[PDB]
């Protein structure tokens, strides 16, 4: 996944 | 990266707007409207994957159901993002429908999230989920929520208004 | 006489309301404070609703009702106002019946189960047993405590109502 | 039911  | 959010914004766009008819109420997933009662999502759909980590921190992704199993009553879903190793084993409670058409607020503006109202949105330029604020409902049937993000770079708090798609804001499932 | 039997009515089914107690891990159910119904959902006999029924002469009012019956062969519901006065089981669409919640969230352990500050919703008024549409005032901060609210009311120059105490039984969605 | 007055 790609965060904050 | 760059392509990633390309088939990510496509995604928001294309959801079907509900036409449905006069006379008629929005379905299980037309916006807000909650999933049915004991609803399994379908391998393809969209949804929100709470996934802890190894040192348990605990996160809301966009990812795709694989799979579900009778045996366990778990479901497979893929990390969206497709990298390194993205299939995660999770339970139901830990999985939440994304919605399946937009609402479209000039018919059917009872199913959409009002003011003021807690839900898990995604973040802009990101593939997770976090806590915000309804700041306001769209007006036209292509327009986004606006919402304030929980932010504690603020002092007060909250993010200035940001704009997130009707696929991508669900009921809020998780405790701050 | 009448008046002091619902009044009593109304403090009995908000005070038996039971409080829902999860373990870590668990969320709030639907009907919990404020998590919505399922989609589909279908209040059973004896639930507690409000009811959106017109007079004879015309105004619609949201009452405080009880399912009597439903028919998946119409999709109707038939409920009895939680008044004797009120003689007339009324049949109605879903989109006029409104679940209360079956559990109040306590503010200490499920507060994502309360409405937000500044929320819309419909609220019992007091002394009645009508629905109006509201503001959140203040959240309750233990599990016994009301909500307060501001209620819409034209006869104050800013429209609102002081805040106004209504128990987690009797406050709803406004959509 | 008894409504607002």
């Amino acid at each position: 996944a790609r965060t904050k | 990266r760059g392509v990633l959010m390309t088939l990510l914004q496509q995604s928001a766009m294309t959801l079907p707007l509900w036409i449905g008819k006069p006379g008629d109420k929005p379905p299980p997933l037309c916006g807000a409207i909650p999933a049915s009662g004991d609803y399994v999502a379908r391998p393809g759909d969209k949804v929100a994957a709470r996934v802890k980590a190894v040192d348990g921190d605990e996160q809301w992704i966009l990812a795709e159901v694989v799979s579900y199993s009778h045996a366990t009553n778990k479901y497979e879903v893929d990390d969206i993002d497709e990298e390194g190793k993205e299939r995660h084993t999770l339970s139901r409670r830990r999985v939440i429908p994304l919605p399946q058409w937009k609402a479209n607020p000039e018919t059917d503006p009872e199913a959409l999230f009002q003011k003021e109202q807690l839900v898990l949105a995604l973040y802009p330029q990101t593939t997770c989920f976090y806590r915000a604020l309804i700041h306001a409902p769209p007006q036209r049937p292509q327009d986004d929520y606006s919402v304030l993000f929980e932010d504690t770079s603020y002092a007060d708090g909250y993010s200035p208004p940001l704009n997130v798609a009707q696929r991508y804001v669900v009921a809020c499932k998780e405790p701050k």
